[PDB]
């Protein structure tokens, strides 16, 4: 019941509503109200924030508002107190050049370890956090991997007589931004969706 | 609850005159399914040709990338493979493979299909490249296992049984649940 | 020794060499048995490797624990850490002699055993507090705090225990009088298996043997599964070998302690065989000491200090008490019998609730 | 980032790093041994990269058995290295063709990659 | 004493390093650090295309790992639209509830050995063995099995692995009622269990407790009740709860978990009509291997779908699921093209991780073993 | 004295080390349960004499990389093996830890022999069981001197002998 009483009150304040035709909700919230709207959530009866799912949109073939996003989950259990079971995330873009965010771990203490991974895997300093330290990569790892510009740092593959494969050079699996090995990819090898 | 001290012990005590449950390989051989993964096998055709058209299907779909094909066009006096086109050099890296079944899954001629060999313990990363000639479905045993059957001079037993060999696999000669 | 004969020193000391090395072959031989007992428990089976019955699996065990690079750790007592295996291991061989495995002669002439002292019992359990010394001396002298909190637990719980032994071997001797085993087996030779009077405190002393690192507190510790043990985990080849050599050597005098003082110490009411009555018995108690083994769980030392001292120790006071008043009027022993089967009817019966 | 020694020659190489060495202080740094073909080093060529933190520093593949002395330039080159206090040690493992336009490119790009790519080393292999 | 239980000595199972902040017997508060397993999934599967992926899939939660499989099989479906058949889905749950009670047999005999008896240990593992078996038989495999696909499962299921299923389908439930028949009524686990492990409900939702450890101090909060996925609305099902959060409530509600889950692997098993086996959409699904020899168009979607691999529409997608361990779940970005654009894992051993201070505090320090044993982490999950 | 020098003595030795193999158990990932499987009641590692498992690496001979060796434990495995008696012997299990296996990237080590000295490979994802006993007993022979490679070489019976700790 709370959803829809949470999409009244963000389309009445002008904050953009994404929707896929899958049944998952996205919600996307400035930077300034951020913090105070997320608070109101928690208020609203989320008991639950499950993920804190940073992103790295760099190499992203359509262009998006920023390169960072952090997307929060805000959750309340069905079999709890009063629980609708009203379940949605909270999107928020960071700038290249403005890695901050203000942390959450406050209302939920979830936010302690994952926003340190997100701090691991990207380049984003979470505000207010307790302890933003390394959690995962190595204590002398220079860098943060999960962004695009961070290499993946293979190794070639090793055979009998000077006969060797270089992955990267080896990979006919096309990303967005490959052009594809004939002069160009349309059809269905640029988005096919069945109509059940 | 002192009762369940006791109602373990007794338990413990009925499994102790219980003495069979358990499989003593190597002495016993190892029951496998049909379907298992082990050693991949070349097969060929009843006419005697390879299957492999060296298509390198096998090696883009690897997730490891462990598979290495050249190719070379047949000899029509002496053709190895059925159409124009032939493995020359055939190697997997069984310290990159991870054992999926992709190439199976992608090799069209149905050529690469695994076998059932885990006897592969080697001490050496240059020598656990198993070749083209090192899977051929005419040969049996493991690397180690025929390395130890030449120093030894004792032919060579594999240490597994199956119910039966699938119908991929013809020409794969094995132990048979004990038809033999 | 009101009665018992003295062989020639150099007989005390053959039969010392004797009793060594055959507690060395016995020790390396019931840990193969306990690890396939445990495999008919647990299902799997055992080694019908390099025996066949695994016969030959303790030589290769003792000629791996050699040449293992017997390493002496930088950051440690130069000394202590050398000097308390040995400990372990000399304080753990001795007081074995007492355990009377015949009549005088019956060792085809001399002396079934080694020495009958007439104080025997304090003997005992002056040697058994110096298992705990070399336990705790060697956690210290490693120099990691990991082990020597391990030997502190050991040493605390073994030590309530230990307290426990005395309150447990008071009730017989109340009845026979005498301090020497020779006498009170023969006691229970006459009126018959001195624990059919004294069940309770028996008990008592069974679980008191418990705590001395056999098993079922399992909170010595060893260095496995918890706060990592003491007088292990810093030494390589020989001096591990010797702790877990005189821990098991401790273990299996224990298991033949239990039945020769309370039990019929050989001395079988019927068909009166010296020695094979003895070592079935020490049998007995090691293949349901085995099943302990697998069957149960730790204690965590907390539960284990408290059911000790608030639980096993008045009870086996007021057992000494009950046996001392009797003794002392001496009216009937039979009083003694009453009590006893009352007793155990009383802590068996309470279990089916 | 400074470029010292030279490709195929061992002993030069190694009296240049000698001299550019100095009583740097190996404390926080860290040393890459570039080669292919991880399992054999009878037959290995290395390039090393010295990543000190405040300053790099960079040598061509002249060390290792594969040229006259470079497996006694190696060697003395990892004591030279543990001398100084180093305990962080990589190997980095680049197709060969890489060796070569790796130490053209851009120092960001050549060190984020040989950082992304480093194998922790037992330096005994090389000793 | 700041005491450096270290990674994977003594007995921390699962690689993990844990700073014990603790004066005594006592324990103040545990300062983990963990990290020494990481591997790369996140990042290596940006480089995979889908259908390679499901090689990559099972390896991180490698106990119950079809869960793994399934929520990134279901996130791609509903990205792109892929038609599960009645068989498929009939199959993939009864995979699904057997990988469950093989990673919570592994979970009640590690936390048995880890502080206590070993026997236990092997009993369960005997039936985990058995089970495995069932899994070779169909996947050629024991785990990490590369079985499932977008559209469905990869091939059929063999003649003989239904009568082995009734034989450990008919054995087990007096194996289960033998497990807490020995630990329910239990004579030191319960002096030992019930006390330790404080679990506030309040508490354990904050930190993101989700893996039945929540349910344990009684919190009716399972995926497959709240959020039913793989045909889960159609079953007859009891869902455990505890009283009070502890280390005992926690193991009674999983074996009870077991028992129902073997329930679910008899109904499903029950209603199975032979069909189809997977998504038939050529864009979707590969030719069958034996129309290779007669048409054109089976030769290159053969070739490009194992070369290449198929394009996804551009978006984002996630759907939960419900483990051994909680809820999971993928979020997937894809770019529209043949390698996803980036995959975020939920794993819920990571969060469940939180709560280690926070149980184990004033508890003993040895029960801060049984306290981790029995807050059941995969560390291939938390590390990822 | 290494177990060598007399014509008895070394077979005996070898014999010893060789069938008392006492493994130091490392579980690291998804190879370590196949690892821990080796030892239930189906097929057991539990005969040639590897019932006994030491914990602690000062009194273990056998270490197995069993899994992915990520960086971050690269050194604190290292110590482990020089925690460990100098008659010791090492077997790499699984494809992530013989070579970098599928997960060839920044955060893996892609052949575990760079950190420790390796006496066995043995692949498989995971190596079945039946294939741990097979490299076990591998090494078995190989500590006897009675191992030789592809190449027509004899191998020497302990691995890590062979190298300038530092
Ligand atoms: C515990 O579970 C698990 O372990 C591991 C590692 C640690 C490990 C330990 C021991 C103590 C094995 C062992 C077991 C039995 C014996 N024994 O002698 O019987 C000896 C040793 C083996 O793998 C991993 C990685 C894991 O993720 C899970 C869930
Ligand atoms: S089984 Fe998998 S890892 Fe092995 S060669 Fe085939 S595709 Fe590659
Ligand atoms: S094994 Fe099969 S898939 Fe690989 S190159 Fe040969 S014909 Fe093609
Ligand atoms: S080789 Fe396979 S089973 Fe072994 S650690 Fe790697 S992913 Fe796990």
């Amino acid at each position: 019941m709370r959803l829809e009483r949470v999409l009244e009150e963000a389309r009445a304040k002008g904050y953009p509503i994404e929707d896929n035709g899958l049944g998952n909700l996205w919600v996307v919230l400035p930077r300034e109200r951020f913090k105070e709207e997320m608070a109101h959530y928690k208020a609203m009866g989320f008991n639950f924030l499950a993920d804190i799912v940073g992103l790295d949109y760099l190499t992203y073939p359509d262009p998006r508002p920023e390169r960072f996003a952090v997307v929060y989950e805000l959750v309340s259990l069905p079999g709890w107190k009063d629980g609708d079971g009203s379940r949605f995330f909270v999107r928020v873009y960071v700038p290249e050049e403005d890695p901050r965010l203000p942390t959450v771990t406050d209302l939920w203490g979830s936010a302690n370890f994952l926003e340190r991974e997100v701090y691991d895997l990207f380049g984003i300093v979470f505000e207010g956090h307790p302890d933003l330290r390394k959690i995962l990569t190595p204590e002398d790892l220079e860098g943060h991997p999960l962004r695009k510009d961070y290499p993946l740092g293979e190794t070639p593959t090793l055979f009998r007589e000077g006969r060797y494969i270089i992955p990267a050079e080896f990979r006919a699996a096309l990303t967005g931004k490959d052009p594809g090995l004939t002069f160009y990819k349309g059809g269905s090898r640029k988005g096919y969706r069945s109509l059940w | 609850t002192l009762k369940a001290l006791a109602q373990s012990l007794g338990i413990t005590l009925k499994y102790l005159f219980s003495k069979p449950v358990t499989v003593p390989y190597p002495d016993a051989p190892v029951a496998l399914k049909p379907r298992f993964h082990g050693r991949h096998v070349l097969t060929r055709h009843p006419n005697g040709l390879e299957k492999c058209i060296g298509c390198s299907l096998c090696a883009a779909a690897c997730p490891a990338y462990a598979i290495y094909v050249e190719p070379a066009e047949n000899d029509p006096e002496n053709p190895v493979s059925a159409g124009e086109r032939y493995a020359k050099v055939y190697e997997i890296n069984m310290l990159r493979c991870i054992f999926c079944g992709l190439c199976e899954e992608a090799c069209p001629t149905g050529a690469i299909v695994l076998g059932y060999d885990f006897e592969m313990a080697d001490y050496e990363y240059s020598d656990l490249v198993y070749g083209k000639e090192d899977m051929l479905v005419d040969v049996v045993g493991t690397k180690p296992q025929r390395r130890e059957a030449k120093r030894t001079g004792k032919p060579v037993k594999v240490g597994y049984v199956v119910p039966y060999v699938r119908p991929e696999l013809e020409g794969f000669k094995a132990p048979t649940e004990g038809g033999k | 020794t009101w009665s018992y004969p003295v062989d020639p020193y150099w007989m005390v000391a053959l039969k010392a060499l004797l009793v060594v090395v055959g507690l060395l072959t016995a020790f390396a031989f019931m840990t193969l048995i306990e690890r396939r007992l445990l495999a008919r428990f647990q299902v799997r089976m055992g080694p019908n490797r390099v025996g066949p019955f695994g016969l030959l699996q303790p030589l290769a065990d003792a000629i791996k624990s050699i040449f293992k690079e017997d390493i002496v750790v930088a950051q440690a007592d130069r000394f202590l850490f050398v000097l308390a295996p040995l400990i372990s291991v000399v304080f753990a061989l001795l007081a074995f002699g007492l355990i009377p495995f015949g009549p005088p002669g019956s060792f085809f002439g001399y002396q079934p055993w080694v020495i009958n002292l007439d104080l025997g019992i304090l003997y005992l359990f002056a040697v058994s507090e110096l298992a705990v010394y070399g336990i705790f001396l060697s956690g210290w002298a490693s120099g990691s705090k990991y082990s020597l909190l391990g030997s502190l637990r050991s040493s605390a719980s073994l030590i309530s225990y230990e307290l426990g032994l005395g309150l447990a071997l008071l009730a017989p001797v109340l009845l026979v009088g005498s301090l020497n085993l020779n006498d009170i087996v023969n006691w229970q030779k006459e009126h018959g298996w001195l624990f059919l009077y004294a069940f309770p405190a028996f008990l008592v002393y069974l679980i008191a043997s418990m705590a001395e690192a056999a098993r079922t507190p399992f909170d010595l510790p060893e260095a496995e599964q918890e706060l990592v043990g003491g007088y292990h985990t810093e030494y390589s080849s020989i001096k591990w070998a010797l702790f877990q050599m005189a821990e098991y050597i401790h273990f299996i005098t224990a298991s033949a302690l239990i039945p020769t003082l309370f039990l019929g110490g050989w001395t079988m009411p019927v068909l009166e065989v010296p020695y094979l009555w003895m070592f079935l018995k020490i049998a007995f108690f090691l293949f349901f000491f085995i099943w302990i083994r697998a069957t149960w769980f730790r204690l965590r030392y907390d539960q284990l200090l408290r059911f000790g001292w608030g639980f096993l120790f008045p009870l086996a006071l007021l057992w000494f008490l009950v046996t001392a008043l009797v003794v002392a009027l001496d009216l009937p022993r039979t009083y003694l019998l009453y009590l006893s089967a009352l007793s155990f009817l009383v802590l068996l019966g309470a279990v089916l609730y | 980032m400074v470029r010292v020694g030279m490709r195929a020659a061992p002993r030069v190489s190694l009296e240049a790093l000698k001299a550019a060495l100095g009583g740097l202080k190996l404390s926080e740094a860290k040393v890459y041994l570039i080669t292919d073909w991880q399992d054999k080093r009878d037959q290995a060529r290395y390039a090393l990269l010295l990543h000190t933190g405040k300053k790099d520093l960079l040598v061509p593949d002249a060390f290792g058995p594969a040229f006259p002395g470079g497996e006694e330039a190696l060697s003395e080159l990892v004591g030279l290295l543990l001398a100084q206090g180093a305990r962080r040690f990589y190997e980095a493992v680049v197709s060969p063709g890489e060796m070569t336009a790796l130490l053209d490119l851009p120092p960001e790009e050549l060190l984020k990659r040989v950082m992304a790519i480093a194998n922790p080393t037992d330096p005994g292999i090389y000793l | 004493m700041t005491l450096n239980v270290g990674p994977q000595h003594p007995s921390t199972h699962g690689v993990l390093r844990l700073m014990v902040t603790l004066s005594g017997e006592e324990v103040l508060e545990v300062v983990p650090h963990i990290g020494y397993l990481h591997t790369g999934f996140e990042k290596t599967m940006e480089h995979r295309t889908y259908l390679q992926n499901i090689t990559y899939t099972p390896r991180m939660d490698y106990l119950h790992s079809f869960a793994h499989d399934l929520a990134y099989a279901l996130a791609v479906e509903k990205l792109l639209g892929a038609v599960v058949p009645p068989r498929a889905e009939t199959i993939r749950v009864i995979l699904n509830e057997l990988s469950r009670l093989a990673s919570h047999l592994v979970f009640l005999g590690t936390g048995l050995l880890d502080l206590g008896a070993l026997t236990p240990f092997f009993y369960a593992f005997r039936e985990r063995e058995t089970i495995l078996d069932l899994f070779e038989w169909v996947t050629g495999q024991r785990f990490h099995h590369n079985y499932i696909r977008i559209g469905g499962v990869k091939e059929d299921l063999p003649e003989e692995f239904v009568p082995e299923l009734k034989k450990l389908l008919e054995v087990l439930p007096h194996r289960i009622d033998e497990y807490e028949a020995l630990f329910a009524e239990s004579p030191i686990f319960y002096e030992r269990a019930r006390g330790v492990g404080v679990i506030p409900p309040e508490v354990a939702i904050d930190l993101g407790l989700t893996g039945g450890s929540l349910r344990a101090s009684g919190v009716n909060y399972d995926v497959r009740k709240a959020y039913p996925y793989s045909g889960y609305e159609t079953y007859t099902f009891d869902v455990p709860l505890g009283e009070r959060g502890d280390v005992f409530d926690r193991m009674l509600v999983r074996i009870r978990e077991m028992r129902e889950s073997v329930k679910i692997i008899k109904q499903a098993l029950e209603r199975l009509e032979p069909g189809p086996v997977r998504d038939p959409n050529p864009q979707i699904t590969p030719p069958p291997r034996h129309l290779l020899e007669t048409s054109m168009e089976a030769v290159i979607y053969h070739f490009k779908h194992y070369t290449e691999g198929f394009h996804p529409p551009k978006g984002e997608v996630y759907v939960p699921t419900e483990s051994a361990r909680g809820e999971l779940g993928y979020y997937i970005v894809s770019d529209g093209g043949s390698m996803p654009y980036r995959v975020k894992v939920r794993a819920p051993s990571f969060v469940n991780l939180q709560s280690l201070p926070y149980a184990c505090k004033g508890e003993q320090v040895p029960d801060m073993v049984a306290i981790i044993a029995s807050l059941d982490p995969v560390m291939g999950d938390v590390d990822r | 004295r290494e177990g060598i020098l007399f014509t008895t003595l070394e077979k005996l030795v070898a014999w010893g080390r060789s069938n008392s193999l006492w493994p130091a158990t490392f579980g690291l990932a998804c190879c370590a349960i196949e690892m821990m499987a080796s030892t239930d009641a189906r097929n057991d590692l539990a005969r040639f004499g590897s019932e006994v498992f030491r914990a602690s690496p000062r009194q273990a001979d056998v270490m197995i990389v069993a899994g992915r060796l990520s960086k971050k434990m690269a050194p604190v495995m290292r110590r482990v093996w020089e925690q460990m008696p100098d008659p010791k012997w090492v077997i790499s299990m699984g494809a992530c830890a013989s070579s970098g296996g599928m997960f060839n990237n920044y955060a893996i080590v892609q052949n575990v022999d760079s950190v420790v000295p390796v006496d066995v490979y043995v692949p498989g994802c995971p190596p079945r069981p039946e294939a741990l006993i097979y490299a076990v007993m591998q090494l078995q022979k190989k500590v006897r001197g009675q191992a030789y490679n592809e190449r027509g070489e004899r191998l020497p019976p302990v691995a890590a002998w062979k190298r300038t700790r530092g």
